[PDB]
C-alpha cells in the first residue's frame, strides 16, 4: 500500500484507450498504470493551483500522510469505435461518502476539473470504491491527439514539463483530505511501456 | 503579457519562434531525487 493514508488507499488506477474492432473484440492499451522517497512539495508548488483549496493550502490542512507525488512515464504507443477511459480502486476500513475531483493543470492554472462522488461497498471486513471507467474528458484526448502529433519524442516531453495533474479525495461530509496525489508526466521510452515512481510529499 | 493555452502550449514547442507562455524552470534543473528521472 503505497498511495494510502490512514483513513484510505488506492490499489488501482489507470487511463486507457479501447477500441472495439467489432462487437466481440477489443484492444485495449494503457497509458498509464498502478496495480517511498521523499519530495520537497515547495519544489512543485508552482505547477499546481495555489489559493484557499490549493496544493499549499491542502497540504497546510493536512494531514501530512495523505500527499503524494507520482511521476509517470506514459505510453503513447498506440493508434467512432474508441473509448478514453480512467478506472481507480480504493480501500478503507471506514464506511464514507467520498468525492474524489481531479483537476487538469497547465503552468500551475486549473483548465478542467472533473469531480465524482462515490459510495462504499462492503467488501471483506473493509469497504471499497471503485471509480469504473469514468470518461476521459475531450481536453485531455485532444491533449493527447496533439502529443503525438508532435514532430520529435523531445517536443512532447516539453509540452509535459508544463501539464499536470492534481487528484483529491475527500470525506464529503467533514471535508477531510483523505488522498491529494500529484501527477508529473515524461514519456516512456522503455521497451516495458507505462513506469511509475511514488514519492511522498514533504515540508 | 504570455497566453498560457493549448494552441499555445504546443505553439511554442512546435515553433520556438513564436513562443509566448510562462517562462519555468526545467524539472531536471530542480532539487528533485535522482530516481524521478531514471524510470525503473
Ligand atoms: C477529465 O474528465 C478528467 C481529467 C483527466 C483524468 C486524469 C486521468 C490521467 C490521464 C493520463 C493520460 C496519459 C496522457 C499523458
Amino acid at each position: 500500500r503505497s498511495v494510502a493514508s490512514s483513513k484510505l488507499w488506492m490499489l488501482e488506477f489507470s487511463a486507457f484507450l479501447e477500441q472495439q474492432q467489432d462487437p466481440d473484440t477489443y484492444n485495449k492499451h494503457l497509458f498509464v498504470h498502478i496495480g517511498l522517497e521523499a519530495v520537497d512539495i515547495r519544489q512543485i508548488y508552482d505547477k499546481f493551483p495555489e489559493k484557499k483549496g490549493g496544493l499549499k493550502d491542502l497540504f497546510e490542512r493536512g494531514p501530512s500522510n495523505a500527499f503524494f507525488l507520482v511521476k509517470f512515464w506514459a505510453d503513447l504507443n498506440t493508434n467512432g469505435s474508441s473509448f478514453y477511459g480512467v478506472s481507480s480502486q480504493y480501500e478503507s476500513p471506514e464506511n464514507m461518502i467520498i468525492t474524489c475531483s481531479t483537476k487538469v493543470c497547465s503552468f500551475g492554472k486549473q483548465v478542467v476539473e472533473k469531480v465524482e462522488t462515490e459510495y462504499a461497498r462492503y467488501e471483506n471486513g473493509h469497504y471499497s470504491y471503485r471509480i469504473h471507467r469514468s470518461p476521459l474528458c475531450e481536453y485531455m484526448i485532444n491533449f493527447i491527439h496533439k502529443l503525438k502529433h508532435l514532430p520529435e519524442k523531445y517536443m512532447m516531453n516539453s509540452v509535459l514539463e508544463n501539464f499536470t495533474i492534481l487528484q483529491v479525495v475527500t470525506n464529503r461530509d467533514t471535508q477531510e483530505t483523505l488522498l491529494c496525489i500529484a501527477y508529473v508526466f515524461e514519456v516512456s521510452a522503455s521497451e516495458h511501456g507505462a513506469q511509475h515512481h511514488i514519492y511522498r510529499l514533504v515540508k | 503579457d504570455s497566453e498560457t493555452d493549448l494552441e499555445a502550449l504546443f505553439n511554442a514547442v512546435m515553433n520556438p519562434k513564436t513562443a509566448n507562455v510562462p517562462q519555468t524552470v526545467p524539472m531536471r534543473l530542480r532539487k528533485l531525487p535522482d530516481s524521478f528521472f531514471k524510470p525503473p
